[PDB]
């Protein structure tokens, strides 16, 4: 079998909303890793991209988020802001990659979806004060459950039980875009992804 | 089974629902403040009249939860806080007539107008006025502006003032407090336990000392502002006496900067102006907001989300929808900062900006404390904030060393000096100011004075402590002290001193730090950290503890100091010990009008006894007449002239009943110094009986 | 070989060149007028400019060529209209100080307040202080706001007026003119056709024949307007007195047409009100025209050029170019017209547009004629003209009997008498206004009453024939005639009256060639066409004539009469006999302020004649002080009240030098005293020689 | 001959200019007449119908560009400046009047500018100017200076001592005309046949 991905190119990105997928003994092409997308820009924790094309190891993390290009500035971690501890945490471990991405028309299969949605404030509240949580790795956005429901309006909040969240709207215009993580497992395995 | 935790789920009830509503409240405000309609007007009528309306059933609600019962200080605070009843306690009907009475005098002092005598058709409102004052140059049109504001203003506010505070102080004796001046002493301290003796009434002698010990370089100040000030106007200003109140260069004398112009030591050395490169380089609005953003991160504290970027007020609408300018760092909760501003390229815009800044990212550093608590401690610390960033930056060093201001520069003995007197004829000059008028305020309110003494305690005290003189001799009937603003709108009128003297109490703390080395104005803010963890460790307490603990935090003091203050004017001290080392003070005495009016003793009631009367007014009435009709005839004796003296043409001063009067006579339309002595002197001579 | 042929040549040298800028220079006025533009506004200066500079270099190269030499009048007449000099005889300096004297009368009358001390702070200009007058319906408020708007504008025009009459006198004198009324005069006077007499003087006795004449009706409808007006105001009006200034009506008393509502003898009949039929149909703006044109055309009247119908100003534009409405018959020559006024659907709006047609229609009947001649034979043909028009169009029985008012309205004996009342309210009304302000300012200027009896003599001319008593006492300083409008912009103001006399005088002769049957009222205009022939031989004779011959061509008499118009009124006459035949009158001394004042006489100085002195006009003073200060007194021993009474609070009255006169107290804030006699009496009783 | 006027349809009508067109024994249809074109026409008194029989003295055929509008006012009924200062509104033998709205078929016609007819053409004088006025059978006696033609709006020029002032009146869509046919009685030579 082969390490594809093919499936991914569906529809909708995930919105706070996560994904994880592994492969199996395999084989895998670098001409259609270059063929997915046109250059960018890619940032590797001192890993050369061109060093990662030999190598069979435990297993690749592959995910893609809907983001922006500014925000790509405060994408790198120099600051608590809410990005990190209060939405997706920016996890940090073995060497990984970052790449910026701005999708072609011509993939008809991806469907543009509606509003960008990051949260902002999601917390259990208390008695004295608010008792903020914090992102964790490994934790992806621990408060969830009533985040469900979704948002409707500018600084939209519901809480449920003892938990309240409120996140930010962002209207898209013109193409969209998009974020890929490729955070790497060292070590030769029956998961490790192998090339050719 | 009860204890206090009834409060604690109260209390985790409303901020459940306070928070939302506040929300949408503060966000129909903005909507309005951005777009000008009249639909926007009634969106506020209809939030706010809920708003309130909460506000009120919440109140009323929690009412009658007792208050001794309540043990922890945290949910105290609270309690206390929101546990208030006062104007409640008061009937409707004196109620509407507090409120009719405030608005009639926020009417009447918005529309004043003066006109001129010889073209009664032109005349201006109080912007024009101001820019008059501001711009004239002759003393007899800025004395004769100055008397025609008062009198007409004054003339207008003494029976609704005095209602007004007749009704104030009904309202605090009915609130369970002595006075209205208690009332307001009911605050700024509040607190003080188990390290704190301090309570109300301390605040008084804390104050009185600060501007005892400040006096001196006020002293020295107003001795060389003296002597600068005779080379405009001759033959006006005793050597030991004190100043004419118009001559002050402002409205009121709240700030002298405008006198700059003229006591500048020496317009050879051209003083610092770098616009030329940033007009050049046309920086765009963003450009100086990201700037100071570096700087600020610069020293740790965290920078501000990506979302403020996007939900702004940078920029100039460009729209038909008009906007004011007025800087503001609206904070409506909820992770929501905005900033409205007009932007354009000048050093004050720079400053301005860098304030506001330091506004917000204080603002947010405690928004996970509470709602209730969500305010500083005192009313000085929110100001006092910014205030300090926003000298730190202005220091020419660091606009040196970031880019600006190329070093080809050499910095002298006497070019910081003159940036020490710039800051100085604003830092100082108000202080004296504020203290009288405060003061003032207080002791008419309790009533320790009756009403009939207001107006001759005013100018007395002018005479004391600011050391400024009035122009002319003023009656009872005037209300000068009601013309200015914050009188005529009940704010409470405190802050300004202790945020002045705050101010420089942190800079100093906070310097200590950074391990300087020469004068105090030298001190910066550069690259560090220790400063900016000392600078967090104050912000993130908030409400929920009393400021004297945030000062020891800092300060390491209970209580406040001039010695940082007079510390970091010890070389303009030094500078102006050089210049005034032969006479310096003044007598309450001397004044404009004292050469030339004449004794007019008095002969004693009791001496004549037959046909003999106590004045009760209405005789002076007559003493006026027939000296006008005297030197009516006067003229027409040898003089021949035609000039028609009129029955307001007498300046009554300084009585004592049936003791003492003193007087002079004025032209009809050019009240300067006319009508010498000698003149009216022969005049009243010549008549006889007639008169007495 | 040079007669006066020269003076032909001269005169075609003129006329075939004269023309051909007027038109610009006119169309240029026409753009601005309709089109608001600086670049419209150059254009006027650049064109006036050279238009002025051709009439003075037409008049300096004019000026030599003899007079006496010249036989022929029509060449004569315009040799005269051109040579003069006038103001050019006078120096620089004075001609620009009389133009800078005027420029400055016209911009302070044109920026009146006046505003009470209720509520200071709003103030109001003439053009709602009028609105104001005209619906307000206060004694207290209208009395008021006269004398208010009176002292304001006077107390700033006495020496102005005063220089100005001083210099027109002196260029008056130096233009070989006796008098300036002289030189006002010198346009009504016109030679004899060798049976004909008539010089300058001969009109103030004709005038004061026609108005003696015309007496007797004035005063039965004066009688019948006194005995109405008590109704509104009881306890106010003398049963024999004269009237309150203030209360008839309008501002100054020039039309009377505001009292209809108050005279109306009932509401019980409707009066005639036919705006429905056009208002649902909505007649539009053309067709109201091509109506007028029809009924002009009808009496066999030249039709209008078609060329006309395109350029005009018949509609609203309908844009930012912002125009006045105010309706004008612009006659720009060489067959080009235009009318300019904005229509609506109203019966005013026809009978204006009827007067602008009639006003056109006799412009352009004319234009064979001579440039100079193109005018009206005097001041009021041009008037009167479309005046005649109007009257005649507005008869009920002609617009039944065109289209509108159908068969449905049987007139009655009373409905006549309303519209009577409603035209004489108006047409007479004036009369007496006129003729009284003409002698006036005609005796002033000649110089028969000296300045310092100006305002002496107004007030005892309005007690003797208009029939108005002043509401309270004026001193000297006042300048009550300068407040109007004619007086401030140095208008002649006679041809009013003979005008309103032509009228008539024309409509009775030419209803007679119609052999009308019943009263004059009724007479009409209809199909017919000697009586147009007859108007087109009046019409087309121009300025080439002396008047005398015009009106002996139709109305066949030398002068005019009364007779018609006292004919015209005979049925209002004969009505208004049987309402007020007892009594008729009134007696030039009653005046409201008559049962509320105290002789003061006592011969003080005449009889000692020691310590004692003529009055100066400052004595007075003393004494107003003194008396103030009784007042003073009495109320506060008893009354015990504060009322500060001020030094103008009494008023001096008729004045002889002879230690006699009389006066009144007044509150110092209502303007209209009570104070009845027994108070002032016993206050001045209790004093003693302290004041005499 | 044929009674032809095929080179009326050449370009721009006369503007107070006139011209005089007459022919000989010929013949003429109806027809053609009928084809030339559609809008109103109006005969003293004689029927259009009674004149396509009979050959006798000759007809007056004369074109003039005018407005529909002004028409109102062609008929005589006022003292307008149209006959006494313009072209006269001659009164002979009967005639006929027809307005006409030319279409654009026949591109020979050629659009002018702008209309114009004259408003004042007078004999300057010392007191007057000689208002004179215009008679039958006199075609504009001014003329003279009035050839220079007209630019302005109440355009005036003098010449001599003859003084002359017109109007320019613009154009817009499609332009309108008007015809004339006064005939004269009697057969004789130049009488002109139907057929
Ligand atoms: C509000 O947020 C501040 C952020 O500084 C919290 O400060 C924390 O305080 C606790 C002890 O109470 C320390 O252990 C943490 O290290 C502090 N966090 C810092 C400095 O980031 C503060 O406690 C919060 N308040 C509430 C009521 O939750
Ligand atoms: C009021 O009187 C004062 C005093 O005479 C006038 O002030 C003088 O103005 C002249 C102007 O040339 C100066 O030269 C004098 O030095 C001034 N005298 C003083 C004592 O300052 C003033 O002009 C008068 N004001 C009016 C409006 O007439
Ligand atoms: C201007 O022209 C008019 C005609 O348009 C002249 O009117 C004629 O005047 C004479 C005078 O003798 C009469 O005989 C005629 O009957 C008049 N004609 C008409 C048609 O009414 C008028 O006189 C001329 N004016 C001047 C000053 O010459
Ligand atoms: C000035 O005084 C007069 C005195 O009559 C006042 O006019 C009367 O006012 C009362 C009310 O105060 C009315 O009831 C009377 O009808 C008024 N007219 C009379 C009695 O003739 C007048 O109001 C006073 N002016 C002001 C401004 O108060
Ligand atoms: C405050 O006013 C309320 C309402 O009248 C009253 O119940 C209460 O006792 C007052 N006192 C305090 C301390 O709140
Ligand atoms: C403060 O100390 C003074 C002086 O001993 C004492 O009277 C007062 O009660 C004390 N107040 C507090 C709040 O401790
Ligand atoms: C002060 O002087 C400066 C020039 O040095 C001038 O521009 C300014 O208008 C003056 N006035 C004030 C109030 O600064
Ligand atoms: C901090 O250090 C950097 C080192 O590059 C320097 O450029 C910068 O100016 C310093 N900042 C301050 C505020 O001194
Ligand atoms: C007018 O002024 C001129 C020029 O000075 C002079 O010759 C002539 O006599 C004056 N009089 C008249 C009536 O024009
Ligand atoms: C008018 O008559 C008087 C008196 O006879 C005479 O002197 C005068 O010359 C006459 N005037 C005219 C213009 O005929
Ligand atoms: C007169 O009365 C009428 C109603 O009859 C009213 O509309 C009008 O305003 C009153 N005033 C005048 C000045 O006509
Ligand atoms: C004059 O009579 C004619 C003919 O009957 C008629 O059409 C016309 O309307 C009448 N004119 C007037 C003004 O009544």
């Amino acid at each position: 079998q082969e390490c594809d991905f093919t499936p991914m190119l569906t529809g909708t990105p995930p919105p706070y909303n996560f994904k994880r997928l592994v492969f199996t003994n395999c084989n895998y092409n670098l001409t259609k890793l270059l063929s997915l997308f046109q250059v960018s820009e890619f940032s590797c924790h001192q890993v050369s991209p061109s060093s990662l094309a030999t190598g069979c190891y435990s297993s690749l993390t592959v995910d893609y988020f809907a983001y922006s290009t500014d925000m790509s500035s405060y994408l790198q971690p120099g600051s608590a802001g809410a990005i990190v501890q209060f939405n997706y945490k920016q996890d940090f471990s073995n060497p990984t990659c970052r790449v910026l991405a701005t999708v072609p028309q011509n993939l008809t299969t991806i469907t543009k979806p509606s509003n960008y949605a990051y949260l902002t404030e999601c917390y259990k509240t208390s008695a004295y004060g608010k008792n903020y949580l914090y992102n964790a790795p490994g934790a992806y956005t621990p408060c969830l459950s009533l985040a469900s429901r979704g948002f409707s309006t500018k600084y939209q909040s519901h809480s449920d039980g003892e938990l309240t969240t409120t996140g930010y709207i962002y209207p898209v215009t013109g193409n969209l875009q998009m974020a890929f993580i490729i955070s790497v497992q060292y070590g030769t395995d029956t998961n490790s992804v192998c090339p050719m | 089974y009860t204890t206090e935790e009834e409060a604690r789920r109260f209390l985790v009830k409303f901020n459940h629902e306070a928070e939302n509503l506040s929300h949408e409240s503060a966000l129909a405000s903005w909507d309005y403040n951005t777009n000008i309609t009249d639909e926007n007007a009634k969106k506020m009528n209809e939030a706010d009249n809920k708003w309130s309306d909460f506000y009120k059933e919440q109140s009323k609600i929690a009412q009658g939860f007792p208050l001794q019962e309540i043990k922890d200080p945290i949910i105290k605070l609270q309690l206390q806080i929101l546990q208030q009843n006062g104007s409640s306690v008061l009937t409707a009907e004196k109620r509407k007539r507090l409120s009719t009475i405030l608005t009639t005098m926020s009417t009447i002092y918005s529309t004043g107008k003066v006109c001129n005598p010889n073209n009664p058709q032109q005349c201006f409102t109080l912007s024009g006025l101001e820019d008059i004052m501001e711009k004239s140059k002759d003393y007899h049109e800025r004395l004769w502006v100055w008397e025609g504001w008062r009198s007409e203003v004054g003339k207008q506010l003494r029976p609704l003032y005095e209602e007004y505070v007749e009704l104030k102080n009904e309202m605090a004796r009915g609130n369970n407090y002595k006075d209205y001046g208690d009332y307001w002493r009911g605050d700024y301290e509040t607190e003080g336990e188990k390290g704190y003796n301090y309570s109300r009434n301390y605040l008084m002698e804390d104050v009185d000392r600060i501007f005892l010990e400040i006096k001196p370089l006020y002293e020295q100040l107003h001795a060389y502002v003296r002597a600068k000030l005779m080379k405009a106007y001759p033959s006006h200003i005793s050597p030991t006496g004190c100043l004419p109140a118009h001559l002050l260069g402002d409205m009121w004398g709240r700030f002298w900067t405008n006198l700059y112009n003229l006591t500048v030591p020496l317009e050879k050395e051209p003083n610092i102006d770098v616009t030329d490169t940033m007009k050049k380089q046309s920086w765009d609005a963003e450009k100086i907001f990201k700037e100071a953003e570096k700087f600020y991160s610069s020293v740790g504290l965290p920078n501000m989300t990506p979302g403020f970027w996007r939900d702004s007020m940078l920029t100039e609408p460009s729209d038909g929808r008009q906007v004011v300018c007025h800087p503001t760092a609206w904070d409506l909760g909820k992770n929501d900062f905005r900033i409205k501003m007009c932007t354009k390229v000048t050093m004050d815009d720079f400053l301005t900006a860098h304030h506001e800044m330091g506004h917000i990212q204080y603002d947010m550093a405690y928004a996970n404390q509470s709602y209730l608590l969500r305010n500083g401690a005192n009313e000085g610390f929110h100001e006092a904030v910014g205030e300090v960033m926003s000298l730190s930056v202005a220091t020419p060093k660091h606009l040196k060393g970031m880019g600006l201001l190329p070093s080809d520069f050499s910095e002298n003995n006497e070019t910081e000096i003159n940036f020490l007197l710039k800051q100085a004829l604003t830092i100082v000059g108000t202080l004296p100011f504020t203290y009288m008028l405060e003061k003032w305020r207080w002791m008419v309110f309790e009533g320790k004075i009756p009403k009939e003494q207001w107006m001759e305690k005013w100018w007395e005290m002018k005479r004391e402590i600011v050391g400024v003189v009035e122009p002319l001799p003023h009656d009872e009937t005037y209300c000068d002290p009601a013309s200015l603003f914050h009188v005529a709108n009940d704010y409470s009128f405190i802050r300004y001193f202790t945020r002045t003297i705050l101010e420089f109490q942190f800079q100093e703390a906070l310097c200590r730090t950074a391990k300087h080395q020469g004068p105090l104005h030298k001190c910066d803010i550069s690259n560090s950290t220790e400063a900016g963890k000392k600078l967090n460790d104050m912000l993130k307490l908030g409400k929920s503890t009393p400021w004297t603990y945030a000062l020891e935090k800092i300060a390491e003091t209970k209580e406040m100091d001039a010695k940082p203050l007079l510390n970091y004017f010890n070389p303009l001290f030094r500078w102006l010990k050089e210049q005034n080392g032969n006479s310096v003070g003044w007598s309450v005495d001397s004044s404009p009008y004292s050469n030339q009016s004449i004794k007019v003793r008095i002969s004693l009631k009791s001496a004549l006894g037959e046909k003999a009367y106590e004045w009760n007014e209405n005789e002076m009435y007559l003493f006026q007449s027939s000296v006008a009709y005297a030197m009516r005839v006067y003229f027409l004796k040898a003089k021949n002239e035609s000039i028609p003296f009129r029955a307001e043409d007498v300046r009554v001063s300084d009585e004592k009943k049936r003791v003492s009067f003193k007087f002079f006579v004025t032209s009809p339309t050019n009240m300067s110094d006319i009508i010498p002595r000698s003149e009216v002197e022969d005049a009243i001579r010549m008549s006889r009986s007639r008169i007495n």
